[PDB]
């Protein structure tokens, strides 16, 4: 097409995103993580989840305000992601990298498993 | 804006 | 922090909230423009326009699952932003611009608005 | 991946 570009929009979207977030503004669904509560937009969930992506396209699943995860996740592994999700910032540190990787896993988030798979070989 |  | 950040991020999120909006998936709004309805993604629309924002933080529509915008809108106008808000491209042509600017006044679009004005201004 |  003949279209024009505005370079910032989708930074500027999520960001928007965030703060809907962050004031709990139409958040939809709730994740349970043990004993943990985290509430978030299930649309955002499935663009950066293909677990979510999955359970929100199932005709049941589509219509929970609560999702409860496996137990074996970790609540702060689950919120450094839920993070990211909502900012494209990553907080790997020494001492959480093992969880979020796995949860990276389970939650099916290909390009962060791969920079966990890439710090953990230069260790 | 840019040309994509 | 001491975050690591994935560039494209933002941008695949914008592009899987889209693939939602073309198959329909969680939309939970329909803009009704003159005789033209658009089905869409409250948050996406909140994230995008001043004017959504209004709309949706307002404790009485936020409920509400259709919103129908002032008649002088051209449902046109309307899609070639829609089509922006989830994609951060501009259809922009010269048959359409005085539409699109009109528009995204109405919607509060700040950039789309000083890019007509530019591009207004250049002819 | 880049330091922002
Ligand atoms: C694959 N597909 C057509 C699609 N459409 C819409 C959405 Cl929201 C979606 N999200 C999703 C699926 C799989 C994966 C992700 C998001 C991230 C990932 O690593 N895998 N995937
Ligand atoms: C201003 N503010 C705190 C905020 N938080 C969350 C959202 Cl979704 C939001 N969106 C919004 C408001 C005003 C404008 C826009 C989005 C685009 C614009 O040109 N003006 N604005
Ligand atoms: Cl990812
Ligand atoms: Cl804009």
């Amino acid at each position: 097409d003949s279209c024009i570009q505005f370079t910032r929009h989708a930074s500027d979207v999520l960001l928007n995103l965030n703060r809907l977030r962050s004031r709990d503004i139409l958040t939809d669904v709730v994740i349970v993580v043990s004993r943990e509560q985290f509430r978030a937009h299930k649309t955002v969930l499935m663009a950066c989840s293909g677990l979510f992506y999955s359970i929100f396209t199932d005709q049941l699943k589509c219509n929970l305000s609560v999702i409860n995860l496996d137990p074996e996740i970790n609540p702060e592994g689950f919120c450094i992601l839920l993070d990211f999700m909502y900012t494209s910032r990553l907080n790997l540190r020494e001492g959480n990298i093992m969880a979020v990787m796995a949860t990276a896993m389970y939650l099916q988030m290909e390009h962060v498993v791969d920079t966990c798979r890439k710090f953990i070989k230069a260790s | 804006w840019v040309i994509p």
